[PDB]
């Protein structure tokens, strides 16, 4: 139940449970695939 | 003509045979069972040596006379040197088990005497020096020898007083534990079977010892008329469902 | 903004009583249970295992010898033992069931109380375990003892005798701790024939003894042990 | 529920009196099966003797003290009590102590309620209302040093500010690294020739710091701070004897020495009543 | 109701209502039944 | 009005706790989102990126050389590093995952060690990598450490060699901060035959090593770090 | 023996390979019953064949 009538004034917001880290863990162009060679 | 008195147990290549046996307990009544994936942590495969860590290892034996005050074994350090049961133990990281232990203590329709077989999860014991005083590792590491509760207080050893079973508890309340009576004019052995009882789902093997087996007599012996006025007890305790995993160098422990 | 008026109460402390509070660790996650045998649920569990009891409190110190209650053979007519049946108390006091009634201010229920044999297979014996209920003194003479509650034990292969001292009571439930009003009764034990020993034999024969509730059991009323106190704050 | 069913004269073969304690067993014998009874409910159920029950009232776990007082020229903050703080623990207290350890493993969730009272032992003109501030600092954060370093800033771990004479109180879910808390560990943290025995090497709990926030007026408040620990969502396991003799270390199982015998001597025989 | 998001955040309990001696009285390995001999 | 009454805690201020607030801006409109690339949601997204580890620690002030192990042609059987697995200290602790992990007070699962090689191209080495689990010491020689979790890896044309520590672990969580009881092992590194130059070529060749964790790993209870601290508020 | 004696005593089986066992811890290693003695009078042990190659001479 919100009290108040603002959005700022609720509380803390529930997990993302995004969670992907391919954007840093990845950013390569051409996808590798683990057990393929890394360089061809 | 099956009585709960006669027994075989079979565990590897190994056998005993008891004609007058009072039934066997399970502690908690639960039967030693590996390892679920359910309750696993650790991502490595387990090695079960089966047969060759499942057999009968008889420990040294033990003389009851009239002085006696009872004598008390940690697991897995009993074992620690049996067989194949110890190498793997020296060897992997972390190892799980429970155990078959069949205690043995005959005599003639004339002796009269009672002991106590008991098992005690997690019996952490208590310094003689009182305050907080540590009680060093080998002192709680004797191996198949095991602790002799009429042998004196040594330095950094344990307390070795029965009426408190070496931890400030009442000698009568131990009953709480799993226990069978060997009583000479009933019974000739004691038989229980132990479920592996941790917090963890595997342990290390050397530095936690998971339960001590204690004999005690309690109803003194008394021999019949110039009977030689001693008898022999013999332990025999086999691992069940042992696994071990981490496998490596071989861990080294003091003394 | 809704009206509200406190009531007397408000922002006591009460160490009994049950509410929800704010956690300080927002989202932390538990270490998983894994399965460990011997779970306990109610202390109506445990109190149901039989404990040995230092019957022979005779000694100066304690010891393993306060748990053996001697027999002589040859004896007739005699007794054996005698104990009141103040279950908070005396003989009962340090046992199991002794030691978890203390924790509770009234009980109410059946006790079991068991006796071992450990003489050698080659004698015999009768004994008689009597359990007087309130009212009468502690009985003297087996004549006494033999008119209440009682159990001829005949000495056999089947080691233990188990008697039950039933539930005797005008008021549902007595006090721990010692209340005349409230009182229990008497066991006593006398020999029924005698013990023999065979030939070659000699000496006393010990009985061992234990005491555990009945299905039957209560307890209720939380409080304080007198059984544990210390003086400092004890530290690592 | 029936406590006892109505039961009468017996001459059997089937004995249920006799067994063999030997086995390990303790058979299930009722009144029923010695005398003759007559059928009574039970009008009971067990309610109170549950484990969550027994273990579940606040029970004072610890006595503290910090004082209010100018810390001009104190070399040593922690040793004026300009702040002191508490290696949680839940054996340095015995009442509740006696009651854990009848388990050997046990699982719970903790409610504390801390409640902080000013004494002003040496003229005063006034009482004072201070704040204090009670850190929760786990092991492997900066532990304070003085009554008002950077770690009272306490941006990543709880802290809870409340006032002298009020009560705090908030619950904090179970921490224990393994599936239970162990009441009792036979072992080391590792194969070592001296290193120390029991589980003050597993209830590795860190600690706990209270200080007041408030300055300096300029009298003296001593402030004394109790800690009270709920067990909510109890779960318990493999029963143990009762604790006999006097404790002497917060995690070791020692008793003192030349103790007093613990069972009662009889004044008379043991035929005495 | 709870106000709160965490579980340990909740009161006590309720009964388990379990209540099973048997692991603690009767942990035999074979069954013992009450007026037959113990020991046969 | 409606009867209240208030709870041991009223008025107190717990950090950690999360309730709502009134707004200080009443109907006040926030700047609209725009797209940015690179958002975070969890740090367990983060420590997943390896980065590099200063294993060569040796030096006196930090420098860009205690990135670098260094490699000698031609020994035999010999040892190129070791270090113990705690990872919330010594060579880990700068690292992101060393940095990340001190945020927490617990911590499970697999980590990722990988080596890459940065000798000639004409060059060629052969070296294992050895993951010692709890309870035995830090190996001594290459028999010792061979017995343990391992990786023969041959330098190629493939440069890096990925390495696991799997999760080894009786107890579910370790801490970061050294606990002994705790502890999770130890990783050396040795010649399995030998780094050989080309001709022309001369000195020592260098390996970059770096750490992440795999998907498997947990972090919880979050905690203050000691990686940072002051003692005066600062200013503009 | 009489009726009225009693006595444990272990058989073994050391399967090619090993010396004659010099002592029961050696002993108990090795293919074992414990025989307890009572009303059956008899135990008997069985050697189970070990064995690499398939026969043995008799010589
Ligand atoms: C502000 C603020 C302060 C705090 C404290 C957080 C609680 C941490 C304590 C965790 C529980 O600690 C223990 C310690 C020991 C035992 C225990 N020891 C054995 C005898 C049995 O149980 C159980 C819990 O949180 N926020």
């Amino acid at each position: 139940i919100n009290y108040y009538k603002d959005a700022a004034s609720t509380s803390s917001a529930g997990q993302s449970l995004s969670m992907d880290p391919s954007k840093f863990t990845e950013p390569v162009k051409d996808l590798m695939l683990k057990g393929a060679p890394a360089l061809n | 003509g099956y009585s709960d008195r006669v027994q075989q147990i079979t565990l590897g290549n190994s056998t005993i045979t008891t004609q007058e046996a009072a039934n066997a307990v399970v502690c908690y009544a639960e039967w030693p069972e590996y390892l679920p994936d359910v309750d696993a942590s650790d991502v490595n495969k387990t090695s079960k040596p089966d047969t060759s860590v499942c057999r009968f290892y008889t420990l040294d034996s033990k003389t009851w006379t009239t002085g006696s005050k009872g004598w008390c074994w940690k697991l897995p350090d009993a074992l620690k040197d049996m067989g194949v049961f110890g190498q793997n133990m020296f060897f992997h990281s972390l190892g799980r088990s429970g155990y078959t232990v069949h205690v043995q203590c005959n005599a003639t329709k004339f002796h009269s005497g009672c002991l106590l077989v008991v098992v005690i999860p997690e019996h952490q014991l208590a310094s003689h020096e009182g305050g907080n005083v540590s009680v060093k590792y080998t002192f709680t590491h004797p191996g198949e020898r095991g602790i002799d509760l009429s042998s004196a207080n040594e330095v950094g050893g344990p307390v070795k007083d029965v009426l408190y079973n070496m931890n400030g508890t009442l000698l009568g309340n131990l009953l709480i534990f799993p226990h069978q009576f060997i009583n000479l004019r009933t019974n000739n052995t004691a038989t229980i079977v132990i479920p592996y009882i941790n917090s963890v789902p595997i342990d290390s093997m050397t530095r936690h010892n998971n339960v001590s087996l204690m004999v005690i007599p309690i109803a003194p012996l008394t021999v019949p008329t110039g009977a030689t006025p001693s008898l022999p007890i013999t332990v025999t305790i086999a691992p069940m469902c042992t696994e071990f995993s981490g496998i490596r160098s071989k861990s080294i422990v003091p003394q | 903004g809704l009206p509200t008026t406190t009531l007397p109460g408000s922002g006591q402390f009460l160490t009994t009583d049950d509410r929800q509070s704010p956690s300080a660790l927002p989202n932390y996650e538990p270490t998983p249970r894994i399965h460990i045998p011997g779970k306990v649920h109610n202390l109506l569990e445990i109190i149901q295992v039989d404990t040995l009891i230092p019957m022979n409190n005779t000694h100066t110190k304690d010891e393993v010898n306060s748990y053996l209650i001697p027999l002589n053979a040859n004896r007739q007519n005699e007794q054996v033992f005698g104990t009141n049946l103040f279950i908070g108390d005396g003989v009962f006091k340090t046992t199991l069931l002794g030691e978890i009634v203390q924790y509770y201010t009234h009980w109410s229920g059946s006790l079991r109380f068991s006796l071992m044999y450990t003489g050698p297979a080659l004698s015999s014996a009768k004994l008689i375990l009597a359990y007087t209920p309130p009212g009468a003194r502690g009985p003297q003479d087996r004549r006494e003892a033999m008119l209440g509650t009682h159990v001829v034990w005949d000495i056999g292969l089947q080691s233990t005798i188990v008697m039950t001292i039933p539930w005797t009571s005008g008021v549902q439930f007595r006090y721990t701790d010692p209340d005349t009003y409230t009182s229990a009764g008497f066991l006593s034990c006398w020999y029924q024939t005698s013990l023999i020993l065979p030939p070659e034999t000699t000496g006393q024969v010990y009985l061992l003894s234990f005491i555990s509730a009945c299905p039957d059991f209560k307890l209720r009323l939380m409080k304080d042990t007198q059984t544990i106190s210390q003086t400092v704050a004890l530290t690592e | 529920t029936v406590a006892s069913i109505s039961s009468g004269p017996k001459h059997t073969q089937k004995v249920p009196i006799l067994t063999a304690n030997e086995t390990g067993a303790t058979m299930p014998v009722l009144p029923s099966d010695s005398i003759e009874t007559r059928t009574t409910y039970m009008h009971f159920n067990g309610s109170e003797t549950d484990v969550e029950c027994f273990l579940g009232r606040a029970a004072c776990v610890h006595v503290t003290e910090i004082q209010n007082k100018d810390a001009t020229g104190i070399d040593n903050h922690r040793e004026a009590k300009l702040f002191n703080d508490w290696k949680i623990n839940l054996s340095s207290l015995v009442q509740l102590r006696k009651k854990l350890e009848l388990f050997t493993y046990v699982r719970f969730d903790s409610e504390y309620t801390i409640l902080a009272t000013a004494s002003q032992p040496d003229s005063a003109n006034y009482s004072s209302n201070l704040v204090v501030q009670a850190m929760y600092v786990p092991p492997g954060a900066p532990n304070p040093k003085e009554w008002d370093d950077y770690t009272w800033q306490s941006a990543s771990n709880p802290s809870v500010f409340f006032k002298v004479g009020d009560t705090s109180r908030f619950s904090v879910p179970y921490v224990g690294l393994a599936s239970a808390y162990n009441c009792f560990y036979d072992g080391y943290s590792h194969d070592d020739a001296e290193t120390q025995y029991g589980i003050t090497v597993l209830n590795h709990m860190g600690g706990m710091a209270f200080r007041i926030v408030n300055e300096h007026d300029e009298h003296k408040t001593l402030v004394k701070i109790r800690v009270y620990h709920r067990a909510k969502h109890v779960e318990a396991w493999i029963p143990r004897a009762p604790r006999a003799l006097p404790y002497t270390s917060i995690g070791r199982t020692n008793y003192p020495k030349n103790t007093e015998p613990v069972i009662k001597k009889r004044k008379g025989d043991i035929k005495s009543y």
